């Protein structure tokens, strides 16, 4: 029946992400059982669970899929796709117009490092939206328009870097669309000496506080963001509580998290404005784990 | 581990 043999079966792909649906209270939403038969036909992946928490409000239906192997059109196509077949939808509409001008041309796809497809689903249909990412390097004619679609100052297009460059794509069902740019700096650079000292003029000391836990840090940029976002990549999930004082609905989430099997690292995200709070009420937290066959 | 380099 099959061709392609792996060590791993759909069917743990689908418990991952079914245990947190039973975890968060999660009933179905558009196209969540579409996203679920795409997760069941990829090869190796990472699978990302995510809460994001406003106060006391949990919206739990935010789960991507990082595809591990290097077939960077074949993915790219399979996940675009994904979005055309939830688009049939009648009462859909999505505007894929900046992720067209983002592909137009002879794009070349091997300048592409990473890709990531997901979704945030919520109760009314067009708040909910379909995810895209797709993280490019040394590709100066590309980088050079999804900074455009960024819509950010010549000082801030400056600051940049030129290496490489995540970049995320939006689509709600209502047919609203945003890209993000996620520039980032290591741990060898955030510690590199003329690095921190600059770091130290554009954010505060609360903001810098939890760098020492992490492997990543970075910030996200978008028409869309009320603010910039801060992004931290800690190394052990078991320091986050000691640095980052979460309300009661996050610390659901990440007590959860620190007893499910998989990756020991963890991303939060949240604006500079919490980071100075006393109490954090406003936080995204992302958990994963790997899907990889074993057989050489 | 996802969206790193
Ligand atoms: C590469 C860097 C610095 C950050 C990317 C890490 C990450 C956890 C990204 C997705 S957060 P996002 O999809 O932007 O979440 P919402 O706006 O939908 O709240
Ligand atoms: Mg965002």
């Amino acid at each position: 029946s099959k061709v392609f043999k792996s060590t791993i079966a759909p069917e743990e792909k689908l418990r991952y992400i079914g245990n947190h649906k039973q975890a968060f209270d999660i009933e179905p939403l558009y196209p969540l059982a579409l996203f679920e038969e795409f997760v069941a036909t990829t090869g190796d992946c990472i699978i990302e669970c995510s809460g994001k928490i406003k106060q006391d409000q949990l919206y739990p239906a935010r789960i991507d899929l990082q595809f591990s192997d290097k077939h960077h059109f074949h993915n790219i196509h399979t996940s675009i796709d994904f979005l055309k077949r939830a688009a049939s939808r009648t009462d859909v509409n999505l505007n894929l117009d900046i992720l067209a001008t983002f592909l137009a041309g002879n794009f070349d796809y091997s300048k592409v490092q990473n890709i990531l497809a997901g979704i945030d689903l919520r109760q009314n249909l067009g708040e909910s939206k379909l995810k895209l990412f797709i993280r490019i390097g040394d590709y100066p004619a590309k980088m050079a328009v999804a900074k455009h679609l960024c819509n950010i100052t010549p000082e801030s297009e400056a600051m940049l870097r030129s290496d490489t460059l995540h970049i995320g794509f939006d689509f709600y069902l209502d047919g609203r669309s945003a890209i993000e740019l996620y520039p980032e700096l290591k741990k060898d650079e955030f510690n590199h000496p003329f690095i921190y000292n600059q770091l130290k003029t554009i954010l505060s000391p609360e903001a810098l506080k939890p760098l020492p836990l992490c492997n990543l840090f970075g910030i996200g940029l978008s028409p869309a963001n009320e603010a910039n976002v801060l992004y931290y990549h800690l190394e052990n999930i078991e320091d986050f509580l000691s640095y980052f004082p979460i309300n009661d609905t996050a610390r659901r989430v990440h007590d959860f998290y620190l007893q499910q099997e998989g990756s020991r690292r963890m991303w939060v995200a949240l604006s500079e404005s919490e980071m100075k709070a006393g109490r954090i009420n406003n936080v995204n937290l992302y958990y994963s784990k790997a899907f990889t066959s074993q057989n050489p | 581990g996802a969206h790193t380099i």
